RNA sequence: GGGAACUUUAAGGAUACUGCCAGUGACAAACUGGAGGAAGGCGGGGACGACGUCAAGUCAUCAUGGCCCUUACGGCCAGGGCUACACACGUGCUACAAUGGUCGGUACAAAGGGUUGCUACACAGCGAUGUGAUGCUAAUCUCAAAAAGCCGAUCGUAGUCCGGAUUGGAGUCUGCAACUCGACUCCAUGAAGUCGGAAUCGCUAGUAAUCGCGGAUCAGAAUGCCGCGGUGAAUACGUUCCCG
């Protein structure tokens, strides 16, 4: 699947960011193969330039091949915790939709 | 026949023949043929000797394989020798009259080099 | 904009105006047939040692309420900001809203 | 391109400060900033130096020059590879 | 002698229609050069051979606006108004064909944020 | 649709044959709205075959299109995660509308030089009875005859 | 054979009728013949205008204007019915040209 | 010369209301089939965005609370950059041809723009254009050639008489000035491409597909955006499984 991931400008980007979020993705959504063409996933930091609990927002929305895209969001203190959060629900969506569509 | 060292298409009109000679194109030919007095629509095996002296004799006078490459190849490698910024386009096989690289320069840099 | 750069453009106008009868004899003179060859190249090289700021091509149109450099709509004079404001309180003379 | 009945355009102080050269004999180098002037025949076998954005680059300007403009010698970009 | 107007997409035909040997012009012009299309002749010809009375009756017409198409139903239905001005018991057959009938269909304007009237950008989901 | 019942539109008979099944054809063939270019196909095509064989064309059209018809057809029913292909029986609009696209595909496919040339060998084709648009009637047939089991 | 031609020109049609109603009227009171009025095609100008401040391109304000034009014409008029159109008052938002 | 008939132009009016007939339904709303009519059951389009949702977007149109700099985080200027190029995505334009390319002849629009402008017409040039000159403050003069289309000839399935990227010479114009970095013209060259993975998008009628024309921005610089007209389709049995 292809992967598209894209931030603002408080979070700041980087191609490492880039190949790491990528391994990650496919490492953990490798199962599903060919059942799911394309990832995009999106960071902002909300009140940019303050701090806060959460103060992060990673969202991370995917395409079956099939059935309609699904999106999914999460709100965490710091990129990792993020993407880890945003990571488990949409594993846990994602096993949702398989096991009804069956 | 043979035209300036090629042999041209023969079941063909004489006009578009003879643009299969570098350095001759549609305009080019309706010059010479005009100036020869060969009809257009006539066919190049339809032609005799006379009329393929008289080709060659006109298209002798046009520079066409050769002194057309050797020319273009002498002013590419005098702007890369100077170094001009076309020179330097040249040398790094770029777009030489301002298009843009970011994206849509294949025709030049060739197909993509993965990293 | 910024009231510096609604200032250089003022400026600019002004300069503009001061100019613009000696440019124009200028470019008379040049493009004159009956005129010596030696009084066209003269007349050129007083066009083109005129002050920059004289060419009116280096004006940018700006809104004039507030000096936006887009959307400027000549016919109004008012960037669409504050057209569109104008307009639907009623301001604006014989301009109403559009279906066909 | 410039159409021909017009002519060559060449900054005044550049064609100043070439004349003056011309009639001396110095092989000092003539700091300008026109990149947008042409290379006048008259150009050949002086040492120039080009503004190109954040320091001056000398040409020394043989028969081969003329007809182009100065800042197609003094590059503007710093590239040396992805 | 008895008057017509047809109306079709812009297209407007004025047509005069006097009992003669059959004489039919369009713009000091004939049918077939008028014309080129079969199509438009046998549309522009539907009403007259429709009463079987084609060559009876002599023809004048006008047009102007629109296209071949547009034009060849105008001067049909204009030719239609005039058979029912000059008598009354040819309305009922004529609107039975449905010539009588004037056909509304216009073009639909673009839209905005639209390429045309119903047309729209594409949306990707790949 | 959920609702309502759309009215069928007339197609007015062709101007030489004088046939709405003719007209019918030249929509089928007709592309980017060049009608006129359409009509010039199908008639080309209608003489080239008229050539061969001296009969009505119209007749000639009309007994290939009756040649080329299907029979019956299955519509994919999703009951209990399952194709279920369903024989079923077809109208007649649907009939003639599948044996018009079927000859012209097949037409379009052949390797002639022109659309008349190749429209009139398929048209020649399914008169003879080996043809693509013949072998897409065969195929159907195969297909709900192996699936006659279901109602 | 003198002829005055007259040209209305307006943003609102009902006004440039009431106009050119009372020009007819005066000229009928004076004894005067008057062919019109006219009317002549109407210009209309139409615009589209962003109501978002920063970014939607889709969302806009399509404003129109339109010039509404009429045309009368005054035959063998009298030295009193030139005076008394002269004399005639004019109302806001119709342009009136008079021409001998 | 004339006419005020027709087309048109642009204000004001009429018309269409299940009005009438035959059926259905509680004898209710309402729903089917008909006559007449240009139009028959919201005729077709456009504006018009309920209470509310996402600390959704905009301190860079603008205003504004609170913080920050004050010989610089303010102001003027000349050059350069925003156009970079191992790559990855989104939206488009042009093609891969014979339902077509080229050449000659020949018909039919609608909407807009024009006085710092549009320019008839003659000459010069292969051409972009230049000179002289004419009518226009415009239902008057002009942009302006509509193109697909029709008739005749050639091409005869070839990377081609398909395609027009890239590069080499020679120019026009706008502008103080086209090097970085403009639009267009002529000669020469002739690239990938021979119909495109999984996947996925738009569209129910004058719609889709296809063909040309105009405008705002603007010295000049549209394949983008907003409009205009020409030719003109395919298919809906049905709501069972797809989603909201
Ligand atoms: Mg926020
Ligand atoms: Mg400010
Ligand atoms: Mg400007
Ligand atoms: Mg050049
Ligand atoms: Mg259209
Ligand atoms: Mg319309
Ligand atoms: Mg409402
Ligand atoms: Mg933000
Ligand atoms: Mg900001
Ligand atoms: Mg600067
Ligand atoms: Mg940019
Ligand atoms: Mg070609
Ligand atoms: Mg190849
Ligand atoms: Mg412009």
């Amino acid at each position: 699947m292809n992967i598209e991931i894209r931030t603002d400008k408080n979070i700041h980007n980087s191609e490492r960011l880039i190949t790491y979020v990528r391994a990650e993705l496919t490492q953990e959504f490798q199962r599903h193969s060919e059942r799911i063409t394309h990832f995009s996933v999106h960071f902002s930091d909300e009140n940019g330039d303050k701090g806060g609990d959460k103060d992060i927002h990673c969202m991370i929305e995917a395409r079956p091949s099939g059935l309609k895209p699904v999106a999914v969001h999460h709100k965490a203190g710091n990129i990792d915790a993020s993407i880890h959060g945003a990571i488990e629900k949409l594993k846990r969506s994602l096993e949702h939709t398989f096991e009804k569509k069956e | 026949a043979r035209i300036a060292g090629v042999n041209i298409p023969d079941n063909k009109h004489a006009v578009i023949s003879l643009t299969y000679i570098f350095g001759i194109g549609r305009h080019t030919a309706k010059n010479i043929l005009a100036a020869v007095g060969i009809t257009e629509t006539t066919k190049i095996r339809e032609l005799d000797d006379a009329q393929l002296d008289a080709i060659r004799a006109e298209v002798a006078k046009v520079p066409t394989e050769g002194d057309l490459r050797r020319e273009i190849s002498m002013n590419i490698k005098r702007l890369m020798d100077l170094g001009c910024y076309r020179g330097l386009r040249h040398r790094r096989s770029l777009p030489v009259r301002g298009q843009r690289t970011k994206t849509n320069a294949r025709t030049r840099k060739g197909p993509r080099k993965p990293i | 904009a910024k009231k510096g750069m609604i200032n250089r453009e003022l400026k600019r106008e002004k300069t503009v105006a001061k100019y613009a009868a000696k440019r124009a004899e200028l470019k008379a003179t040049i493009a004159n047939v009956n005129a010596s060859d030696e009084e066209r190249f003269e007349a050129m090289l007083k066009l083109q040692a005129l002050p920059r700021n004289a060419s009116p091509v280096r004006l940018r149109n700006r809104c004039g309420l507030t000096g936006r450099p887009h959307g400027y709509f000549r016919k109004f004079g008012l960037s669409r900001n504050k057209l569109r404001d104008t307009v639907m309180q009623g301001d604006v003379p014989g301009v109403v809203k559009a279906s066909w | 391109p410039r159409s021909l009945k017009k002519g060559p355009f060449v900054d005044a102080h550049l064609f100043a400060k070439v004349e003056a050269a011309v009639a001396s004999n110095s092989r000092k180098p003539i700091k300008t900033w026109s990149r947008r002037s042409m290379i006048l025949p008259d150009f050949v076998g002086l040492t120039i130096s080009v503004h190109n954005g954040r320091n001056h680059v000398p040409v020394i300007v043989t028969e081969h020059m003329v007809g182009h403009k100065l800042g197609e010698f003094a590059p503007t970009r710093t590239y040396r590879g992805h | 002698t008895n008057y017509g107007t047809g109306r079709r997409k812009t297209a407007t035909a004025r047509v005069f229609l006097s009992a003669g040997t059959g004489k039919l012009v369009i713009n000091n012009r004939t049918l077939e050069q008028y014309f080129g299309r079969e199509t438009a002749r046998m549309v522009v010809r539907q009403p007259l051979e429709l009463l079987e009375a084609t060559e009876k009756y002599d023809l004048y017409i006008t047009v102007k606006g629109g296209g071949i198409g547009g034009q060849a139903g105008a001067i049909r239905h204009g030719i239609t108004r005039a058979l029912i001005a000059a008598d009354e018991t040819l309305k009922p057959v004529l609107r039975q064909a449905g010539f009588v009938t004037r056909d509304a269909r216009e073009v639909e304007r673009k839209k905005l944020g639209l390429r045309k009237a119903r047309k729209r950008p594409q949306f990707s989901k790949r | 649709p959920r609702r309502r019942v759309v009215a069928a539109r007339e197609i007015l008979p062709d101007p030489k044959f004088s046939s709405q099944t003719i007209a019918k054809f030249m929509n089928h063939v007709m592309q980017d709205g060049k009608k006129s270019i359409a009509e010039s196909i199908v008639y080309g095509a209608l003489e080239r075959v008229q050539e061969k064989n001296k009969v009505d064309p119209v007749e000639f059209f009309e007994t290939t299109l009756e040649k080329v018809r299907p029979m019956v057809e299955v519509k994919a029913r999703r009951v209990g995660g399952a194709t279920y292909q369903v024989p079923m029986e077809v109208r007649p609009s649907r009939r003639t509308a599948l044996a018009m696209r079927w000859l012209v595909d097949a037409a379009a496919k052949r390797s002639e030089k022109t659309m008349a040339l190749r429209l009139a060998g398929e048209l020649l084709d399914a008169a003879e009875g080996k043809g693509a648009a013949i072998k897409k009637r065969e195929d159907v047939h195969r297909m709900a005859e192996a699936n006659k089991a279901f109602s | 054979n003198q002829r005055i031609r007259i040209r209305l020109k307006s943003f609102d049609h009902r006004l440039i009728d009431q106009s050119a109603q009372e020009i007819v009227e005066t000229a009928k009171r004076t004894g005067a013949q008057v062919c019109g009025p006219i009317p002549m095609p109407t210009r209309i100008e139409r615009f589209n205008v962003l109501t978002s401040p920063h970014v939607n391109k889709d969302a806009r304000d399509q404003y129109e204007i339109r010039t509404y034009k009429r045309l009368i014409d005054i035959v063998q008029p009298t030295d009193k019915t030139v005076d008394a159109l002269m004399k005639l008052d004019l109302a806001a938002g119709v342009d009136v040209q008079i021409a001998l």
